């Protein structure tokens, strides 16, 4: 039953991807879309019927060599069941949404066929993420890890005739490879310290790992801290965390349905999930968690400021995902992994809707993506307006301040902000400030597109119309999650310590549970006991950013233009996204190309070949010319040589003496 | 069925002699006969070598299928296989039928082309079956002759220089190994490889010229063999023959040059350097580690700078062999198993990539990257195949490329973390040059009149690739098909290496 969920999407993708010609494009699209829905139902049944006893379903042996063994296997615990409904639900919806969004594409000429290929890529992308989240060992986690990398590269560069898409997909693969470099070094370290790559066997040995010193490069390190850091470098790349983030903004070059799947279900959630799946190790690594928070909190702030000034609709939502994933890393760092998963689960719902909502706008607006040309549109697109509004409500966290009643992201974000206060003063303050910036760019997105004077070319504006039901029903189903999901799962994830324990079926060896929390950790409790000025600050900052957005676009709409002129250097800094790309091109790309040409022409050509050719073709021919010259043809010279030979040999015999 | 190794070794050579004698005519029908005769011969050799593969017993770490006869000058003709060398026989016989099938459109001196490949196969197989020290050297060096002519007659515009550099560079390194083989022959009084595997060559230090020779006689013998296998592998910096020979050879020549002949250097390390000179190998481990780490980084950056598509693939091979060298000299079960897997895996992937170059070389007669672009628009099947092997070339999990890379890196980590960190960066660098080459050649718009009418892969071309895609995926998903065979033999090899280390 679990195997069907895992392997059905792969089989559908193979049939649709390679054999759509035999069975036609339409049968291929329905095969992938239909098979996803069936797995989504099986995922929900697995999720709502889980009794709390993790299951281990073996499939095949992958790599066996001496004492090293990793297997194709399926583990089903609370974490796996959670990720199942998140992956399959959003993937199933994205397949349905794609049936209309890609119905007639302007990127391709009518000769070219793309519909069957696109749906095969989505099914395989689903397969890779499913393989990642059901992993029983660190190696299979890597396969899915690299699997989403190649599926994303296929989909981010779906429009292979667009040089911008081909560069963007290439960038995503390379940057995520930089993350996989640390991941791999963590896997090597774990195997040699514990003799296994299986999660349970690793967790059993974690307490000794915390007291272990491991040599690595120039010094010895606490094993747990080093390994936690090395595995986190992988999570930073996959979740587009700070310093490994530049690939996510450019993933917009792909189709809009791909952005939703990357940003809410498959790619970015992998990093947080790894942190939560590997919590039995991060609980015994005090210093690794410290670094997770600083990265997590700085990313939330960094990605919030950049979203303030971006003008492309998807790139605003692109940075929102990075900032939102900042929050979930703070929660795991402070030691509350249920809250990290809680926000991950709720984030999947309203983030998918926001992207599927923005696809409708782009689809309706004749595929224009610059918000500067998006005025009005509220009456022209009724349902997309409200779905986007609900998405804004959830991400901003519109609720009743001191109660436990509101949209999805209201509850989950408050849990993280409460935990941040108990866990790190650095974390708590950056998050609320980011929470203030979140409200501005979220509502700035609404006012620019769904309000004001119809702004930009009237042709599309007049022709604007609501997209067909196939693109709106998935939005509707998502809305049923971006309102009730937070209230539905608050208790089991964050509400009561006993409630959280049984849900996750959690010094004793940190094994048997979906997550682990060290006994000395009480941040979850201290979050509940936190004062009231903590529990209301998110509502205050959210409102505060809202009023600025209202003040900046409805009333006195010239304030946004004037302020940049007052502080212009700070306008460029945000607009250029803090210049990270330019720094990398200077420090990594250009030097690497220059280094290769120097080694190619200077090393191989001038030093190594220059020497070899210099001897083979310079020296030996020079000795040949001397030999030819000495063969003068004069008889008296040849006799001289014979006499020199005898005289030299006689000198040799004389030095040895009579004896 | 008692001389199976002799049959698979000399059957291709005998067929070449028959073809040279009893095949007449230079018209297309005469050429058409030569291609069919070669294809049936290579297919026959592969089928017979499957009997070896399936009768082979992995649990037995001794030599199987052994045949021994008297020979000249007091030597013996002895052949056999074990878990370390059986798979290199099957790889050779597997690539040969596919390589023949890819030459089906060659019209220039076809009968002579087929003879050179048939002779080359027999000599390549002998390298892996020989169990006599001199017999190994005979097949090891005899292979230079047909390859010298394959590059010279059918190569590119620089083939005269490439063929001479290939022969003389390789010849220079192996003559030093010949003198070491004569010395081992005199010390042990035998050329029997099984007997030399248990002999203890002296390792007590002595002084030679102005330096101490750490490792004594073993180090001197080790260095002679290292010179031969380092150039053959090739290792950095003795690699600069490969970007000439592999590039200037005909496509079929490049396939066998990269898929098979490179493996003779790595197999040499597993057959001789580690078993017969363990003390010297332990001493040389630090230097081999950094030469191999340098090779991965150095040639990965050099590949990124190439303007010539075939040269990118050529330089890629040198990086991939860097993993093999590290894995061998990590001298633990994980590293050595990864090294053998990496060698076999690189055979399918590198060969396939050289066939991908030939597909578009045949149509356009150029190797400049900038002469292509947007080929996906006219060549959908090619872009899919080229993409698959591009991804295998960057060690993507699920393809056989990942397994060999992963295990050699983890075996080295156990010994040296600095080396493993530098070598592991190849995953970042391999993706860089491999993806950039694929993008610049296959993706984009078709904006050149020359490429406007380009055709897609023909059915024969598609069928050459399908076996290579199968092996890459099968071994990527089920590598146990390889490690079950090599497991027990590597375990015994690793154990002897440990028991010989100085105490
Ligand atoms: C990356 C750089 C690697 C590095 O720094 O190596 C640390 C090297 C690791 O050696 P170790 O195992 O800890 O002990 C070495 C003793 O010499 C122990 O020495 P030993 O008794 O084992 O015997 C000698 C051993 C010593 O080997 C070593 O470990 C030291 C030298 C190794 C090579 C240095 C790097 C080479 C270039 C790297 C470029 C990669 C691309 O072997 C060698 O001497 C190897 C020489 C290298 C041959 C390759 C040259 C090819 C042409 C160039 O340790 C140090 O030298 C101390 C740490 C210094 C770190 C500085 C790095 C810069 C910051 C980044
Ligand atoms: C390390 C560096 C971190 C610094 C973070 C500080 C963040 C505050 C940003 C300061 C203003 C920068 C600035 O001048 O940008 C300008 C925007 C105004 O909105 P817009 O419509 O996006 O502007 C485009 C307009 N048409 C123009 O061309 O100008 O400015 C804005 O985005 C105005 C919103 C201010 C923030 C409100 C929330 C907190 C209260
Ligand atoms: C192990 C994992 C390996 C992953 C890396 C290899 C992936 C190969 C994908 C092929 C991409 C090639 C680039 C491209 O633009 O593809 C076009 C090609 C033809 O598309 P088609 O639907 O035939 O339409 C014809 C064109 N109008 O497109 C195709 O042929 C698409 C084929 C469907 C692939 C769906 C994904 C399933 C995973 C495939 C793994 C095995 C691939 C082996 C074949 C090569
Ligand atoms: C071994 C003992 C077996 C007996 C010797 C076989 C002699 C072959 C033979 O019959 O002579 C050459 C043959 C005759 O051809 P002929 O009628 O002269 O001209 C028309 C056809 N070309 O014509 C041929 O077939 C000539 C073929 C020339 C070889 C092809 C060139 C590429 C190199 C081939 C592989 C390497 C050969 C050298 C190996 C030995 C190394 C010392
Ligand atoms: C005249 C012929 C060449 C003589 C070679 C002797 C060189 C030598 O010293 O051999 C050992 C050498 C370095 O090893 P070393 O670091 O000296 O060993 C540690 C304890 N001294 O060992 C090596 O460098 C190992 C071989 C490196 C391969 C390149
Ligand atoms: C863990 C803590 C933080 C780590 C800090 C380092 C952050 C990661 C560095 C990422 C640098 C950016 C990589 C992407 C470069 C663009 C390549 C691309 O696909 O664009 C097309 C780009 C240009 O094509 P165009 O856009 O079509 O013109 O392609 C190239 O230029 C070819 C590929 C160049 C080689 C890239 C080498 C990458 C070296 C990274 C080493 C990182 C070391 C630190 C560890
Ligand atoms: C390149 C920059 C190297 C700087 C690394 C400093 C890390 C530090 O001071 O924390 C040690 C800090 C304290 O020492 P411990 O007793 O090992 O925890 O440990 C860590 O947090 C180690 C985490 C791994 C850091 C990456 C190392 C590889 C580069
Ligand atoms: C490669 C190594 C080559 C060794 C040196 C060259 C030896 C050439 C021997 C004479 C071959 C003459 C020839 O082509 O006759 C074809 C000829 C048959 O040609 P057909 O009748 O046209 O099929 O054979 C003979 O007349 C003599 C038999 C072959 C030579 C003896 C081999 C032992
Ligand atoms: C053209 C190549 C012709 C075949 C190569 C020799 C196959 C040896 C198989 C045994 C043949 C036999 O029964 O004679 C036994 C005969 C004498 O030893 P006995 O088996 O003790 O009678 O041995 C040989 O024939 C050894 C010949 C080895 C030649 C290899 C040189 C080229 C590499
Ligand atoms: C440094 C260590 C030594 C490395 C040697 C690597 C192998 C040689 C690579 C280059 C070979 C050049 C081939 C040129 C081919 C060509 O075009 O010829 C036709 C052509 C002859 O005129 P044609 O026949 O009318 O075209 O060649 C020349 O004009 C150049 C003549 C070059 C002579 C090369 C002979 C010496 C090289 C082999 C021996 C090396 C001994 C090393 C001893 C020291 C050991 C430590
Ligand atoms: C599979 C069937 C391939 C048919 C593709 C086709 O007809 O495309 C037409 C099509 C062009 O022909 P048209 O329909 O006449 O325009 O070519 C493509 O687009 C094919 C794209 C994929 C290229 C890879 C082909 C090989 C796939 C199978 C790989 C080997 C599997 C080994 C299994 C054992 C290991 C598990
Ligand atoms: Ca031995």
């Amino acid at each position: 039953m679990e195997k069907f969920v895992l392997f059905a999407p792969l089989i559908a993708s193979l049939i649709a991807g390679l054999g759509w010609r035999a069975i036609g494009e339409k049968a291929a699209q329905y095969l992938t879309t239909g098979v996803l829905f069936l797995s989504c139902l099986i995922s929900w049944y697995l999720f709502l019927s889980f009794d709390g006893v993790p299951r281990h379903i073996p499939v095949l042996d992958w790599v066996v060599t001496g004492d090293f063994h990793a297997e194709w296997a399926i583990r089903l615990d609370r974490l796996t069941a959670i990720m199942l409904i998140v992956v399959t639900t959003v993937s199933a919806l994205v397949h349905m949404y794609s049936l209309g969004y890609m119905a007639h594409d302007d990127n391709w000429t009518h000769d070219e066929h793309y519909k069957a290929r696109f749906f095969a890529y989505l099914s395989f992308f689903t397969f890779a993420m499913l393989m990642l989240v059901t992993a029983d060992n660190l190696l299979q986690m890597f396969f899915g890890w690299e699997g989403v990398g190649v599926a994303s590269y296929l989909l981010i560069g779906f429009y292979y005739k667009k040089a911008s898409a081909n560069a963007a997909a290439m960038k995503a693969f390379i940057v995520n490879r930089v993350g996989d470099f640390g991941f791999l070094l963590g896997i090597f370290g774990i195997y040699w310290l514990t003799g296994s790559v299986q999660f349970d066997e690793i967790f059993r040995q974690v307490p000794q790992l915390a007291q272990t010193e491991m040599h690595f490069l120039w010094r010895d390190w606490n094993a747990a801290n080093l390994l936690g850091f090395l595995l986190f470098v992988g999570a930073m790349g996959k979740s587009a965390q700070l310093l490994l983030h530049t690939w996510l903004p450019d993933a917009m070059e792909g189709p809009t349905p791909v952005s939703a799947l990357i940003h809410a279900a498959t790619m970015v959630t992998a990093g947080v999930f790894l942190v939560c799946r590997m919590s039995p190790l991060y609980e015994f690594a005090p210093d690794a968690k410290n670094f997770i928070v600083i990265i997590g909190a700085t990313t939330a702030f960094f990605a919030a400021t950049v979203g303030l000034v971006q003008n492309d609709i998807k790139r605003v939502i692109a940075y929102s995902t990075c900032s939102q994933l900042g929050y979930m890393f703070v929660a795991a760092g402070v030691g509350v992994y249920s809250a990290a998963m809680f926000h991950l689960l709720t984030h999947a719902f309203f983030k998918a809707m926001l992207f599927l909502g923005a696809g409708s706008v782009i689809h309706a607006m004749h595929h224009e993506q610059d918000m500067r040309n998006y005025g009005g549109l509220r009456k022209k697109i009724p349902l997309t307006f409200w779905a986007m509004m609900i998405g804004t409500f959830a991400i901003t966290g519109v609720g009743i301040p001191l109660t436990h009643l509101g949209f999805a992201g209201f509850l989950s974000k408050d849990a993280i902000i409460e935990s941040a206060y108990a866990g790190s003063g650095y974390a708590f303050w950056l998050l609320v400030i980011a929470a203030c910036f979140t409200s501005f760019y979220s509502w700035r997105l609404i006012f620019l597109t769904f309000y004001g004077k119809p702004r930009g070319d009237h042709h599309a504006h007049d022709h604007a119309h609501e997209s067909p039901p196939v693109m709106t029903i998935p939005l509707g189903v998502l809305a049923i999650g971006a309102v009730f999901a937070g209230m539905v799962w608050y208790g089991p994830f964050f509400g009561d310590h006993h409630k959280v324990t049984e849900y996750f079926h959690i010094i004793a060896a940190p094994v048997g549970g979906a997550i682990y929390m060290h006994p000395d950790n009480h941040i979850m409790d201290e979050a509940h006991h936190a004062p009231a000025w903590v529990k209301v600050s998110p509502f205050v900052a959210m409102v505060l950013g809202l009023i600025t957005a209202w003040t900046f676009y409805i009333a006195n709409p010239s304030l946004p233009r004037r302020l940049a002129a007052q502080q212009p250097a700070l306008y460029r800094f945000l607009l250029n996204k803090w210049y990270f790309d330019e720094i990398y091109e200077f420090i990594f790309v250009r030097p690497a190309k220059w280094l290769g040409r120097v080694l190619w022409k200077g090393g191989d050509g001038a030093v190594i070949d220059g020497t070899i050719n210099g001897v083979a073709m310079g020296l030996i021919p020079r000795l040949t010319r001397a030999a030819v010259r000495v063969q003068s043809g004069y008889l008296f010279h040849y006799a001289f040589a014979m006499v020199l030979g005898i005289v030299g040999l006689l000198i040799w015999v004389m030095m040895r003496g009579a004896h | 069925m008692t001389n199976l190794l002799s049959i698979i070794t000399f059957l291709p050579i005998v067929a070449a002699i028959i073809m040279a004698l009893f095949l007449r005519g230079q018209d297309e029908a005469a050429a058409r006969n030569a291609k069919w005769l070669a294809l049936l011969t290579t297919t026959a050799t592969f089928v017979i070598s499957l009997f070896v593969l399936f009768r082979f017993d992995p649990a037995n770490t001794g030599f199987q299928f052994v045949e021994d006869h008297a020979w000249i000058m007091g030597l013996r003709y002895k052949m056999g296989v074990d878990g370390i060398s059986v798979l290199f026989v099957l790889l050779t016989t597997f690539m040969m039928p596919l390589t023949i099938l890819s030459t089906w459109q060659v019209q220039d001196k076809v009968k002579e082309y087929m003879i050179a490949f048939l002779v080359l196969e027999g000599l390549m197989i002998g390298v892996f079956t020989a169990l006599d020290l001199v017999l190994f050297y005979l097949f090891f060096e005899a292979g230079l002759i047909p390859m010298f002519l394959i590059i010279g007659i059918w190569g590119g515009k620089d083939r005269i220089y490439a063929s001479f550099k290939f022969f003389l560079y390789t010849f220079l390194g192996s003559v030093l190994m010949l003198v070491a083989m004569i010395a081992m022959y005199r010390m042990a009084g035998t050329t029997d490889i099984p007997t030399l595997l248990t002999f203890d060559f002296p390792s007590e230090n002595f002084r030679l010229l102005g330096m101490t020779v750490v490792g004594g006689m073993q180090m001197l013998l080790f260095l002679a063999f290292f010179a031969s296998f380092a150039v053959k592998m090739p290792m950095w910096p003795v690699h600069t023959w490969l970007p000439d020979a592999h590039v200037q050879a005909p496509t079929a020549g490049s396939v066998l040059l990269a898929a098979v002949l490179l493996k003779m250097g790595g197999y040499g390390f597993l057959r001789f350097s580690l078993p017969m000179f363990p003390v010297a190998s332990g001493v040389a481990q630090p230097y081999v580690f950094w030469l191999s780490a340098i090779a991965i980084v150095y040639t990965s950056l050099v590949a990124l700078a190439q303007s010539d598509m075939k040269k990118v693939i050529a330089y890629s091979s040198v990086a991939h062999m860097g993993y093999v060298t590290m894995g061998v000299f990590a001298a633990n079960q994980i590293g050595v198993d990864g090294a053998i897997f990496q060698m076999l895996s690189h055979g399918f992937i590198s060969g396939a990539l050289f066939l991908c170059v030939g597909v578009i070389y045949d149509r356009m007669h150029t190797r400049e990257i900038d002469a292509y672009g947007g080929l996906v628009n006219r060549m959908p099947a090619y872009a899919a195949v080229f993409m698959f092997f591009t991804m295998a070339n960057v060690g993507l999990p699920g393809t056989s490329g990942f397994v060999g890379e992963f295990l050699t890196l983890m075996g080295v980590f156990r010994v040296d973390t600095w080396v493993a960190l530098v070598a592991t960066s190849g995953v970042i660098l391999s993706a860089a040059y491999a993806l950039w080459l694929y993008r610049r050649v296959t993706l984009g718009q078709l904006i050149k009149e020359s490429l406007k009418s380009i055709t897609d892969m023909t059915p024969r071309e598609r069928w050459v690739f399908i076996p290579l895609i199968a092996m890459t995926l099968i071994l990527g998903v089920y590598p146990r098909l390889v490690t079950d065979v090599t497991g027990p033999a590597v375990a015994a090899l690793v154990q002897d290496y440990n028991q010989s280390q100085p105490a």
